[PDB]
């Protein structure tokens, strides 16, 4: 099971990821999983 | 096949959505399948945002335009034709990625990699939903990945080891 999320903050720290993510566009890693 | 040029400044009426067209840039060489389908999201998305704005509406435009330029070139396509293979295909990908995540999630090792991993199979879900499907099953998935994704981000700025 998983506890009781806040919809607000995690939406706060969500989006902080994705620009962070979004700053490296290309990623070893992400063809490291994609091609497998 | 062919690549397009890219599109012009994106607004932050956008931001929600600016993930996802740069994930398709990219899934674009890889596979044009995913590519395709993402890039139905955003528009699908940024019309349920929005719809004025001489911005959105010239955005919407060129990426609608953009869209059929790409279905063409593929010209059928089995996935594309045959949304069933297609659909399928998508299920697939999404569950390597998670599986993989989750393998070395038990596995004690933690990365950033894998919080992409994680974060990334949030947003090939959501390309799956565009079809209409998505059962219950896939959205508690959605919901541990979520909070997965921020849970090991937001520990990490802690300075704690995930668990």
């Amino acid at each position: 099971g998983t506890p009781e999320l806040d919809e607000d903050d995690l939406e706060a720290e969500l989006d902080a990821l994705g620009d962070e993510l979004l700053a490296d566009e290309d990623s070893s890693y992400l063809d490291e999983a994609a091609s497998a | 096949m062919a690549a397009l040029a890219p599109l012009p400044p994106l607004p932050a009426q956008f931001k929600s959505i600016q993930h996802h067209l740069r994930t398709a840039q990219e899934h674009d060489k890889r596979d044009p399948v995913v590519a395709y389908y993402c890039r139905l999201y955003a528009m699908q998305t940024g019309m349920k945002i929005d719809s004025k704005t001489p911005e959105c509406r010239k955005f919407l435009s060129k990426l609608m335009d953009q869209l059929e330029a790409l279905k063409k070139q593929l010209g059928d396509n089995e996935a594309i034709t045959q949304e069933i293979v297609g659909c399928a295909h998508l299920e697939n990908y999404a569950l390597k990625m998670f599986l993989y995540a989750d393998n070395e999630d038990r596995a004690g090792r933690f990365h950033k990699n894998m919080i992409k991993s994680f974060y990334t199979a949030s947003l090939l879900i959501d390309v799956i939903t565009v079809f209409g499907e998505l059962t219950d099953e896939n959205v508690k998935h959605r919901k541990y990945a979520r909070w997965k994704a921020t849970y090991i981000h937001n520990c990490l700025k802690n300075g704690e080891t995930p668990q």
